[PDB]
């Protein structure tokens, strides 16, 4: 209720050039060149039309992508307010390509059987299946990658909410893909943050952020009567937090797939790295920290940049959220801006 | 057929007001006509 | 954040009370309230024709 | 709430029965869209006049 130091609040509690712009330009006439010498329902309708008034009186920090998919893989309801959705593209190549780009000594028939088998396990018509969730990868590779039961706690989450078959079928696909030189990347690009699903039966319409900040979305305590919002890594198993040594800078968020090429029999590792390095410096630090280079070709990891967390500090690690009965180390990331980035792995 | 015409009507409206708001925040619960439903329970034990 | 849960109505039921003197069937019989039948063994009716 | 019939003989014996039950509201959302060309915008604001 008013301050002592007035000048700082008129700007805080709250153009004239555009007013002056039309003033010389538009106010001026015939220039240029010169010559010498109905209680509630009614209220609602009126407001919708009016809303079209204000929004049509004017006119960028947000982008929404929207898509319809099935609930076979993925599943919006199990997931929450802040979640990574990864797209999956063109099931048509049941290893059709396996024919090529597959080195000899490879039974390229593995994918077609692994994958077609996946379909039997879980036709084309009304919709297609895209949108793999971040969650569903953590469980599929849970037993594959390094930490178990912090990792398997995520697997308990998906079997009880999202089927262990599909996880196992999809894991067989990841093994078969990493086998034949068709990788999980060059598939599964980043899609968004999962604003609102709107599902019906086996169908889902998923809105999610193409890019822009997350926290500024549907917001509220939670989006709709669900819970809060966050980009919680979902693993104390994922959220490899680099910058063991660090100085304040905007943390960055990348997506890395680590593989095993007969060292472990086509290992799939999927996690997120959070440190301040611009992609030209991440390839170096990815060379270190990794002994997965086993030739036992030489293409160990492939990474794309999700975006920025233009504040270092929100990196909460919580093994504390329920997506049904199951509990998961959950790391909360406070504030995120999404830069989709591109996939770079040459080596 | 009887009449080709008839005597229909318009809309009924529910709103949270007064002690419905106050129970929709600090609590998160609401009941239709909590005013009378509430004061028929208070009357009831006052006799 | 606001979210809530509502109770959107209560509906109860009225037991009808059927009297039996308000019926059709009451014609076909004579009714008397005899409070002492508990205390009686044989009751009879004479019928001379 | 449900009624009874008092009845005689080798029959079990009636007790009033009261059934209580709640139901849940089925939530949908109807939606429609319209749209404006790029020309219409900026003509209506006053931008291109």
């Amino acid at each position: 209720t008013k301050p002592l130091p007035t000048a700082p609040m008129a700007w805080a509690e709250s153009s004239p050039r555009e007013l002056a712009g039309h003033a010389p330009l538009r106010r001026v006439l015939r220039p240029p060149i010169a010559r010498r010498d109905t209680r509630a329902t009614r209220d609602d309708t009126e407001q919708a039309v009016d809303k079209i008034l204000r929004g049509a009186r004017r006119a960028p920090r947000y982008h929404l992508t929207r898509q319809v998919t099935l609930t076979d893989l993925c599943q919006p309801n199990a997931e929450r307010a802040g979640a990574l959705l990864l797209a999956l593209r063109h099931p048509t190549d049941l290893p059709h390509l396996a024919r090529h780009r597959a080195p000899p000594g490879r039974q390229t028939e593995r994918l077609a059987e692994a994958w077609g088998q996946l379909l039997e396990a879980s036709e084309s018509g009304c919709a297609r299946a895209g949108l793999v969730s971040f969650n569903f990868l953590v469980a599929a590779c849970t037993a594959a990658y390094d930490a178990r039961d912090a990792a398997e706690a995520v697997r308990a989450h998906i079997t009880t909410n999202y089927a262990g078959a599909r996880l196992d079928r999809f894991s067989e696909c990841l093994r078969a893909m990493v086998h034949t030189h068709v990788f999980p990347h060059e598939v599964m690009r980043f899609f968004g943050g999962l604003v609102s699903w709107v599902t019906q039966d086996e169908l889902a319409s998923v809105t999610a952020v193409c890019s822009g900040p997350q926290e500024a979305t549907h917001t509220g305590h939670p989006g709709r009567p669900c819970s809060a919002v966050t980009i919680p890594a979902c693993a104390f198993v994922d959220l490899d937090a680099e910058l063991c040594l660090g100085g304040p800078g905007a943390a960055f968020l990348y997506l890395v797939f680590t593989y095993r090429q007969c060292r472990d029999q086509e290992l799939c590792c999927v996690y997120v790295v959070k440190s301040q390095l611009p992609p030209r410096g991440l390839e170096a630090a990815l060379e270190r920290l990794f002994g997965r280079l086993r030739i036992t070709t030489c293409t160990y990891a492939a990474f794309a940049e999700l975006g920025v967390m233009p504040d270092d500090s929100p990196r909460c690690l919580h093994r504390t959220e329920r997506f049904g009965a199951v509990g998961v180390p959950v790391v909360i990331l406070e504030g995120v801006v999404w830069r989709p980035g591109g996939w770079r792995a040459c080596a | 057929e009887d009449t080709e015409a008839d005597v229909p009507v318009t809309y009924g409206e529910m709103v949270l007001n007064g002690a419905n708001l106050v129970t929709a925040l600090v609590m998160g619960k609401a009941v239709r006509s909590l005013d009378d439903v509430g004061r028929h329970l208070l009357d009831m034990q006052e006799e | 954040d606001v979210e809530f849960d509502a109770l959107l109505g209560s509906y109860c039921n009225t037991l009808s009370l059927v009297r039996f003197l308000e019926l059709g069937l009451s014609v076909a019989c004579v009714c008397t309230k005899f409070p002492e039948l508990a205390y009686m063994n044989e009751g009879r009716v004479q019928f001379e024709v | 709430h449900q009624p009874l019939i008092a009845r005689d003989g080798p029959h079990p014996v009636e007790q009033p029965v009261h059934n209580y039950m709640t139901k849940v509201i089925d939530r949908r959302a109807l939606n429609a869209a319209f749209s404006l060309a790029t020309e219409a915008i900026a003509l209506l604001t006053g931008e291109a006049l």
